[PDB]
């Protein structure tokens, strides 16, 4: 995952926090160092090879710095609840085809001109019910999309009964309609899965999509069937393959930009993310002035990352280890 | 809509005078072995150094829009569904997207194109892995965009970089983007017969219902039933691989037993319908949305391949559909589905039947239909159509959607000769072995039809 | 004095190029790797059983 | 000699003796 | 019994 | 391979049938039916309704008879 | 069994065993001799222990 | 099972009657054994007399 930069950016991995050079023993150690005039900051951490300082910044010359929690970094996965036009019928008309055309909109390639449609087709019965209708569509939608041998998924089916209007009853295509028995279903949910990741190869990204209708005979009138509208978000991708990706490119700025090209000869860099755990990150961002002539600013910043376990307990352990040294007022998130 | 009986399969274990014929008789009241030989000759081939696994480029696209992760007014409170409007009187506002993507003093555009264009004011403050701009409206909006245009997934694109004509500083960036690439492998196949001209246990007779009721050449058995291991792998195959890299099945060595995927399982990743009643308003709908996001307007021509009761389906769903344009009224005159045959029995004597092979989509979408007798194989396909046929018939098959400057789909071979063979005397084995591979490029450009009673 | 050798291969291996990421050595009599540019592994399995 | 249809011949697996 | 002549010197590892 | 077993059954919404046997007892001769049948790969619409035995000394006899009407439909 | 690395053959008329292999068996019945081991002389570090 | 196949077989589709078809016979690229087999076919008689 490549990023953008001002100018180069180096990151931090902060797996423990110490209060001198001499107790960094473990790799993912951290302190940050500063003066008793606190006219200079600097962090020395860990290495997996021996200890390292980062770059000195000089505390006149910080631009901003902030903190980012953990669910402002989590992706909310988009919900679709598709239901029965009301103005149209709220009961399935017999003999009428309901075809559904979900519209995929940046598959494989990386442009909205990569486009892909997955379709579901129900055709009504006489005493075919709404509750009736919604299994049958989310079957033959989940038969289309969720094969086993496809090359990725694309989204998930929930059905959602009316007695417990909160609880997805998922729908696959090993499930039969015997497994769905509830008699009062009243809509289909729709959301969006979380596509395959390679650190540094394969990026985190997603395959938005929107469900739409083909048109129906009612009443002599060519009427499009369905609606579809975006419910709340109710899961989240979390950080790890993000903070995984922003470490393998950070580790080039210190470390080996050739990473893997001619494979036995090269220099192989330890990274100290686990990419199955969630990460605080803390943009330090600061600059450089020369002497008489030199006024043009290198803007670049030092990232920190430290892992959190539901409230954000190494970090704000990181900030105060901060804000006591250097004398900076970086708000505790 | 019911068979009768006409024949009976039984093996030899649950069992002169002159000779009307010399040669043998193939009866009627028997169904025949299909070779897959005419279906996978249908494709080229491409033969390989060695059974290495390969790889090749995937080229794709460059126009993003980026979506929207969340909207913050000036004072960092996010913005929600029912909020009131952002930004009035030009007052500025955040705007966080999931990447970096847009630069300093340029002209964004949300889902309304140019309605409500968003001027960057300054670079983006990094929030994680997130780019947060401050921006504000540029089309003289006094009144603000509405909250209903910032929530996420707003995709936004560039517009352009507007400056003041006197004392003008520096706007604007420029983007790069990267390729991909894909992978595929080989697979191996082993026959052997324990052995001479003459049978052997595995046998079976064909008894026929009616009314009042040689000597084997094995060198031309185990060609033609090696040929066909090697056609059910090339067509028919499935791959046992993890997502982890790891191989499934261990053979008789403690080795796993590498497979690669096929023909039939590389195209169903992608354009694939499982349906349970037969529509045009289904086919034309899924045949005109690819169409018109991949395909220019002559470059339209659709052939279906499927069975034999394919094309008797087909027909009756496009006379259903003609039996519905109730507008023109249809003749003989032009259709002539009752043409004026020469017969002995009447100086004006009659003829009378037609079928519907083409249909003709707006747009340019033309559906032809050729028939492959490799569907209607009584054999391998053995669930059963209740119109008649064996349920595979009713299956479609878009190949070659489009032309793509090469072969999408080929064979692949090793260079040489990667067939091999051998004779065990003791006992006396006659042993055979051939690797194998097949590669779909693009299986975008591959749509199939599938009945639904065919899953799962 | 009567004595025996035996190696044994894979059939897998009649005609196995070598994809040279590192250079494949020769061991000589003398003790000493030496680079050779041959791409076939079953030149350097003969090498070794002689 | 496979026929039009795709369907094969077993009448060439055989030798008359 | 892939027997090396020499003088009489018999080989025994399977069928050759 | 023993007996003869005639059916009379019901494919449920699709119509009537008649189908005709050859089993040890009507256990496998309803086996014979849904699994060899033309609703092969909708084999739970079969409702069979009667199965008896082709018993030969009248030698003349209806064994089946099942009229789909114009009011059943 | 069905193809020999050693020697690049495909396809095998008279067959060893059914596995895809190949192994090769190498022999050697050798001496030397001594005739007059008066006509020469040792003298050998001790620490070698005879 | 073989392709791939982490959940099972349905119960339903191991049932009597339930008709069954040779594809193929798949082995290693290393140290393979023999597999598979073939098939064959009698002819009945017609017959008819003056
Ligand atoms: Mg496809
Ligand atoms: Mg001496």
């Amino acid at each position: 995952m490549v990023i953008s930069i001002n100018q180069v950016r180096q990151l931090y991995v902060a797996k423990a926090l110490k209060a001198n050079t001499a107790a960094l023993t473990t790799a993912g150690d951290i302190v940050p160092k500063a003066d008793t005039a606190k006219t200079t900051l600097y962090f020395q951490s860990m290495s997996p090879a021996g200890i390292v300082a980062s770059d000195k910044i000089n505390l006149k010359h910080v631009l901003y710095a902030k903190a980012t929690p953990s669910e402002a970094l989590a992706h909310k996965l988009v919900r679709y609840s598709v239901t029965l036009d009301a103005d149209v019928s709220a009961t399935p008309v017999a003999g009428q085809n309901y075809i559904l055309r979900l519209a995929f909109r940046q598959y494989i390639g990386l442009s909205e001109e990569d486009q892909y449609f997955k379709y579901g087709e129900v055709i009504a019965r006489s005493g075919m019910t709404a509750s009736d209708f919604y299994k049958k569509m989310a079957i033959s939608l989940a038969k289309n999309l969720e094969n086993k041998t496809e090359s990725t998924p694309l989204v998930n089916i929930y059905l959602i009964s009316a007695a417990a209007a909160s609880t997805d009853v998922p729908v696959t295509s090993a499930t039969k309609e015997s497994d769905l028995t509830a008699t009062d279903y009243n809509q289909i949910i729709i959301e969006e899965t979380e596509q395959p990741w390679v650190l540094g190869m394969m990026p985190q990204a997603f395959i938005p999509f929107t469900p739409q209708f083909l048109t129906i005979t009612v009443d002599g009138e060519d009427r499009l069937w369905g609606v579809a509208t975006v419910v709340t978000p109710t899961k989240t991708v979390p950080d790890g393959h993000l903070i995984a990706d922003l470490e393998y490119f950070c580790m080039g700025a210190r470390g080996d930009i050739y990473r893997g090209m001619g494979y036995p000869n090269i220099i192989k860099t330890t990274y100290l993310v686990d990419p199955g755990a969630v990460y605080d990150v803390l943009d330090i961002h600061y600059f450089y002035t020369g002497s008489n002539e030199s006024v043009q600013k290198s803007e670049k910043t030092i990232t920190l990352v430290a892992v959190d376990d539901g409230s954000h307990t190494a970090m704000n352990a990181l900030i105060g280890a901060i804000n006591t040294a250097s004398g900076l007022t970086i708000a505790t998130l | 809509a019911g068979k009768l009986g006409k024949f009976q399969m039984l093996g030899f274990q649950h069992w002169a005078p002159q000779k009307a014929t010399n040669l043998m008789v193939q009866l009627l009241a028997f169904y025949r072995g299909k070779s897959l030989d005419t279906f996978l000759n249908s494709f080229p081939t491409r033969e390989f150094e060695d059974d290495n696994e390969y790889y090749w480029d995937v080229i794709g696209s460059s126009r993003r829009n980026i979506p929207l992760v969340e909207a913050r007014d000036e004072n960092g409170v996010v913005v929600a569904a029912n909020a009131a409007n952002v930004g009035v009187g030009t007052s500025p506002f955040y705007l966080v997207f999931p990447e970096d993507w847009f630069a300093d003093g340029e002209v964004i555009v949300g889902n309304l194109n140019q309605v409500y264009p968003f001027r960057i004011l300054g670079d983006a403050r990094m929030e994680g892995t997130n780019a947060v701009y401050k921006v504000e409206l540029m089309g003289g909006n006094t009144q603000g965009v509405p909250a209903e245009r910032l929530q996420q997934g707003e995709r936004f694109s560039i517009e352009f970089a507007p400056v003041e004509k006197e004392l003008s500083r520096k706007v604007g960036d420029v983007r790069f983007t990267s390729p991909v690439s894909m992978r595929n492998e080989w697979t191996t196949i082993r026959i052997q017969h324990k052995v001479g001209n003459k049978l052997n246990k595995k046998l079976a007779m064909g008894i026929p219902m009616v009314r009042n009721l040689w000597m084997h050449y094995v060198d031309w058995e185990v060609e033609l039933q090696f040929d066909e291991y090697k056609n059910n792998a090339m067509a028919w195959g499935t791959s046992n691989r993890n997502l982890n890299g790891e191989y499934m099945n261990f053979g008789k060595s403690g080795n796993a037993i590498k497979t690669g995927a096929g023909i039939f399982e590389q195209t169903e990743v992608a354009n694939t319908m499982y349906y349970n009643t037969f529509s045009l308003k289904l086919l034309e709908d899924a045949l005109y949305e690819l169409s018109a996001s991949k395909l220019a307007m002559d470059d339209r021509l659709f052939v279906i391949k499927t069975g034999e009761r394919g094309a008797i389906q087909f027909h009756k769903e496009v006379l259903k559909t003609v039996s519905g344009w109730t507008t023109f009224v249809l003749d003989n005159n032009s259709t002539r589905v009752v043409e004026k045959v020469q017969s002995r029995l009447h100086s004006n004597a009659l003829s009378a039947g037609f079928q519907f092979v083409e249909y003709k989509a707006p747009n340019g979408v033309r559906v032809r239909l050729d028939v492959d007798p490799f569907y209607d194989d009584p054999v391998r396909n053995k669930i059963l159509h209740p119109m008649g046929g064996v349920a595979f018939s009713y299956r479609y098959d878009i190949w070659y959607i489009g032309t793509m400057d090469q072969p999408n789909i080929f064979k692949c071979k090793i260079k040489g000769d990667n067939e091999y063979r051998g004779y065990q005397w003791g006992s006396a084995v006659i042993h055979r072995m051939a690797t194998l591979g097949v590669c779909v490029l693009d299986p975008t450009r591959t749509m199939s039809l599938i009945p639904a009673i065919l899953q799962g | 004095t009567t004595i025996r050798i035996q190696h044994k291969v894979a059939g897998n291996k009649l005609n196995k190029k070598l994809a040279m990421g590192i250079p494949m050595v020769r061991n000589l009599e003398s003790g000493k790797q030496v680079k050779d540019t041959a791409n076939m592994w079953m030149h350097y399995v003969d090498w070794e059983v002689e | 000699a496979v026929d039009q249809m795709d369907n094969i011949d077993e009448r060439y697996g055989f030798v008359n003796q | 019994n892939q027997n090396m002549i020499g003088d009489e010197i018999t080989v025994r590892d399977g069928t050759y | 391979a023993m007996q003869l077993w005639v059916m009379e059954y019901e494919v449920t919404g699709i119509g009537k049938g008649c189908a005709m046997c050859k089993a040890i007892n009507p256990q496998q001769a309803e086996m014979l039916l849904k699994s060899n049948g033309i609703y092969n790969g909708s084999s739970y619409l079969y409702k069979v309704t009667r199965i008896e035995q082709v018993i030969v000394p009248p030698c003349n006899g209806l064994m089946a008879e099942q009229v789909v009407t114009y009011k059943d439909v | 069994g069905i193809r020999n690395p050693f020697t690049g053959q495909k396809g095998n008329p008279y067959m060893s065993f059914d596995e895809d292999s190949a192994v090769i068996h190498r022999m050697a019945t050798l001496g030397v001799c001594v005739l007059d081991p008066t006509r020469t002389m040792s003298l050998i570090p001790a620490i070698l222990q005879g």
